[PDB]
């Protein structure tokens, strides 16, 4: 009975979104000069992983990074000197994500075991977080005391380290969520599921204010614009899209006729001009956010890339691939 | 169920025209473009890696 | 000063040695994935092989084998199936006696047909393009008791069985009726038809008939893994 | 004149082909980190030996053949002979080692990962290079190989002309260390590998009712045998009976053995990854 009302309200919201748009981003930004071709060289090549890497997270100082591999080792690296500060074995051989706390004291880790493991650097496991039906997919730290984990149970949850019990749970995703990204002020929060919909959550209220379903296939990556008023979602439809929270709709789509492979990880530059996206075609393509025209190609990886993180300083870009090699670019 | 209530809550949100948001993003990119080592190739002396 | 650099170099050396030993250990061990239907009977095979993720370590002929099984994640689309890309073989367990019964509450969508569709999805996967499948057909004696009874006819559920004939170059059991042999070989050929179409020398399907009290599953998996690695190495050198 | 320039053109083309193929192979393994494989270490060693051959002995041998005299010093002639023996022994023994590694990888798949590591490959390469260097330099530089008849004494005394004269014992030892024993090992391991491949093909045919190995082993064995075996059989013969084998046929078979090294990159680097690396480099 309520399905008709829901459809009518969805049509109304679509009409409102259409009426709220006058000129696309391309129309307003075609006047400014293009960024031009970009040359990026592998300054540091970090070797040591036994198996493929899935994710990594740069430290706050933009110097140290933590990388997770299916061998079960959560290796911490010093990008400047290419030295392994720590090597943390994992209880679960399969790992799907990792995190680096802003303070740098704690490092998170979770995989197919449905348990979020948190390690204390200054190395033994501090707290193991349980309560997720499906496999964990991404974890990030709001601060040294809280962490948000999104699992295959189609639910994103906010945990507390001291208590070990989730403070709140976010529901409303048809498919399992695959990625998330915290806001710069940590007030807001987004996650991209497999139902081609990316939802903006709220760590305080716990209700998704907005949902964007411009994609055609499952979403594999997501990341805020540095301003915090926009985010980019990378799906398997070979397209990267830049949504806008204030406009509640898509702005630009990044695609080419040559590429027919999905996107694994998406990250912005410090100023947000460059939208770096890691592809399934063994290379990473960098885009112009205001132009949608690809500038450079990072084809140094032998196998598929699985992660991509730009430093907080905006100095280097690190891409970890399936060939057990994590390369630093600049 | 609760889906209709959630979508009704989603619908009643104030929105701004896409022109304003696009202009704001463009202005942010233009204003903060100076402090971007990726856009402007940093000199080897300034580059910490090499 | 340089003392910090020296300490960091010492830590790097220790970590490098530890990961060298870990690499030796990891390359020594082989990985397997236990995939099957919920009521297929993987528990019986797991118990036989042993004697949110379940991992059992068993070794035969001084060769370490690792078996991974996940059952919490049950969805039409699986993202964890792309994670198992370095496994030597994917063990598939199918209930060969579940042809006449349906669990989806819909007509003609038999559990055997669902298992066949799952096998097709696993085989025709971009990431699983070099992973062989060791197929186990559990509960062969239940299938025998069903076929020797007139309760269910396969032709009513599987139309191709009406015109199907037993292979001349087959290997019937020492004590088995012609009817049960025809049924089991048709069920095996149903999977083998999907197996032959897609893969081209990259990976193969190994079908085995297993009862509820079979104890040779450990040796069968060992032989199948040996053949898989031999075929992979032979193709890498462009011989086979 | 016309005969000399044609032969000079042929030897120049052979030198160019050998050097180009070898530098391409070492560039392919060295430049790309995805080609760094345990077996690829042995392939790199083989390509390095072939490159040293084609850079050192083939050009000087061509100069000796065309000019009909040895302008350089007698000590340099001894060094050139030693380098040639080193290159030949290293190349053939590395081919044997690659065949052995394939045999272990196929016959014993479970133990192959543990049996061969980077350290084991490095120590095997060092051992083969040391044994080749021994067999080359130790008998030659210490003059163990020199003959006793007056023809050899006159040949070694004159600095202008520097031909090859070997003792029967040294010829037998050099042949049995360079070619014959590696030939036996390669034939045995490749027969076992062919038997295993036939067994696997029979198993596949039996399980799945609904030639390539023979061709690959045929090319691998036939190229090496046709390239080297005639030279080593005449190497044995002319020391067994001097009157049977002339110098021209001996030099011709030796140069066939030389040009063998050109085909090794075209045979042992036909993998799709190697083709992709070649396309990227070129
Ligand atoms: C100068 N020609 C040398 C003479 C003897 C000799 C060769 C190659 C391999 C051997 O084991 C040898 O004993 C020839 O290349």
């Amino acid at each position: 009975q309520l399905r008709q009302e829901a459809e009518q309200l969805k049509n109304q919201i679509r009409d409102a979104r259409k009426a709220c748009a006058d000129a696309t981003l391309s129309q307003i930004t075609n006047n400014i000069d293009p960024v031009g071709r970009i040359q990026m060289r592998t300054r540091r090549t970090l070797r040591g992983h036994l198996a493929k890497i899935y994710a990594m997270h740069w430290g706050t100082d933009s110097r140290l990074l933590v990388s997770a591999s299916q061998d079960g080792k959560l290796i911490i690296w010093d990008s400047y000197t290419t030295n392994k500060v720590h090597a943390i074995p994992l209880r679960s051989s399969w790992v799907m994500t990792c995190a680096y706390a802003p303070s740098g004291n704690y490092v998170a880790c979770g995989g197919l075991d449905n348990i979020c493991s948190i390690y204390n650097l200054k190395v033994r496991v501090s707290r193991e977080l349980a309560g997720h039906t499906g496999y964990l997919s991404c974890c990030r730290f709001l601060d040294d005391n809280q962490i948000v984990t999104s699992s295959g149970d189609t639910t994103c949850a906010l945990w507390d380290i001291e208590t070990g019990q989730q403070t709140t749970t976010f529901t409303g995703h048809t498919g399992d969520v695959m990625s998330l990204s915290l806001a710069p002020d940590t007030r807001l929060f987004v996650s991209g599921a497999c139902d081609a919909s990316a939802k903006l959550w709220d760590v305080r209220e716990g209700m998704c204010r907005q949902t964007f379903t411009g994609h055609e296939s499952d979403i594999n990556a997501i990341c805020f614009f540095p301003n915090g008023n926009a985010f980019a979602t990378g799906s398997d439809d070979a397209t990267c899209r830049l949504f806008d929270l204030r406009a509640d709709q898509e702005l630009m789509t990044y695609s080419h006729d040559n590429i027919i492979c999905g996107i694994t990880s998406v990250s912005f530059s410090k100023s947000g001009r460059l939208l770096l996206a890691g592809y399934d075609d063994f290379n990473c393509n960098v885009w112009d956010a205001l132009k949608a025209d690809r500038a450079g190609v990072l084809a140094g990886h032998d196998n598929r890339v699985s992660c991509l993180g730009v430093t907080d300083d905006g100095m280097a870009v690190a891409t970890g691939s399936w060939d057990s090699f994590l390369k630093i670019w600049n | 169920r609760k889906l209709v209530e959630q979508l009704k809550m989603e619908a009643n949100i104030d929105r701004i025209k896409v022109s304003k948001a696009a202009a704001d993003l463009m202005a942010y990119c233009e204003a903060h473009a100076k402090e971007d080592p990726l856009l402007t190739p940093v000199p080897a002396s300034e580059n910490p890696f090499r | 000063q340089r003392n910090e650099e020296k300490a960091q170099r010492e830590a790097n050396k220790k970590i490098e040695k530890q990961l060298q030993k870990d690499k030796q250990v990891y390359r020594a061990t082989h990985r397997l994935l236990l995939l099957g239907a919920g009521e297929s009977g993987k528990s019986t095979i797991v118990k036989q092989m042993r004697i949110g993720i379940f991992e059992t370590k068993f070794q035969v002929d001084k060769v370490n084998f690792h078996m991974f099984d996940v059952g919490g994640q049950r969805d039409e689309r699986r993202k964890w199936i792309q994670c198992f890309n370095d496994v030597t073989a994917i063990i598939f367990v199918v209930a060969s006696s579940s042809y006449n019964m349906v669990i989806r509450e819909d007509n003609q969508t038999n559990r055997l047909q669902e298992a066949l569709n799952l096998f097709k999805s696993i085989w025709n996967n971009r990431w699983l393009r070099t992973i062989s499948v060791i197929l186990f057909l559990n509960k062969q004696d239940l299938l025998a008791e069903k076929v020797l009874a007139g309760k269910s006819k396969i032709e009513d559920y599987f139309p191709e069985f009406a015109r199907y004939t037993t292979p001349e170059d087959a290997t019937p059991e020492p004590g088995e009726d012609p009817r049960v042999t025809r049924a089991k070989y048709f069920i095996r050929d149903e999977f083998l038809r999907i197996s032959t179409a897609s893969g081209d020398g990259r990976h193969y399907c190994y079908p085995h008939f297993t009862c509820a009290v079979d104890t040779e599953n450990i040796r069968r998996v060992f032989n199948d893994c040996r053949d898989i690695i031999q075929r992979m190495h032979l193709r890498q050198y462009e011989l086979l | 004149e016309v005969w000399v320039v044609g032969m000079g053109i042929v030897m120049s083309l052979i030198v160019l082909a050998i050097v180009f193929g070898n530098v391409l192979v070492i560039t392919a393994i060295a430049k790309f980190e995805r080609l760094q494989t345990v077996t690829n270490y042995f392939i790199t060693s083989l390509a390095c030996a072939d490159l040293v051959m084609g850079l050192a002995v083939v050009p000087f041998g061509a100069a000796h053949i065309l000019t009909k005299t040895w302008t350089f010093g007698n000590f340099w002639c001894e060094f050139w002979t030693s380098i040639d023996v080193l290159c030949v022994t290293a190349s053939i023994e590395t081919l044997c080692v690659i065949a052995v590694d394939r045999y272990f990888a196929i016959t014993s798949p479970f133990k192959y990962q543990s049996l061969l590591t980077k350290n084991k490959a490095r120590v095997i390469i060092l051992m083969v290079w040391i044994v080749s260097g021994l067999t080359s330099f130790l008998p030659i530089q210490m003059h163990w190989y020199r003959a006793t008849h007056q023809e050899a004494i006159n040949c070694y005394a004159e600095e202008t002309c520097c031909d090859f004269f070997t003792n029967q014992a040294y010829a037998i030892a050099s042949s049995i260390v360079s070619f014959y024993v590696p030939l036996v090992i390669m034939v045995f391991v490749y027969s076992r590998v062919f038997q295993e491949a036939k067994r696997q093909l029979q198993k596949i045919d039996k399980s799945e009712g609904r030639h390539k190995a023979l061709k690959t082993l045929g090319i691998i064995m036939g190229t090496f045998t046709l390239c080297w075996l005639p030279f080593f059989i005449v190497n044995i013969v002319h020391v067994i009976q001097d009157n049977l084998i002339r110098k021209e046929v001996y030099i011709l078979l030796n140069w066939i053995g030389y040009v063998n090294s050109g085909f090794n990159p075209l045979i042992y680097c036909r993998s799709p990854d190697f083709r992709i690396a070649f396309q990227e480099l070129l």
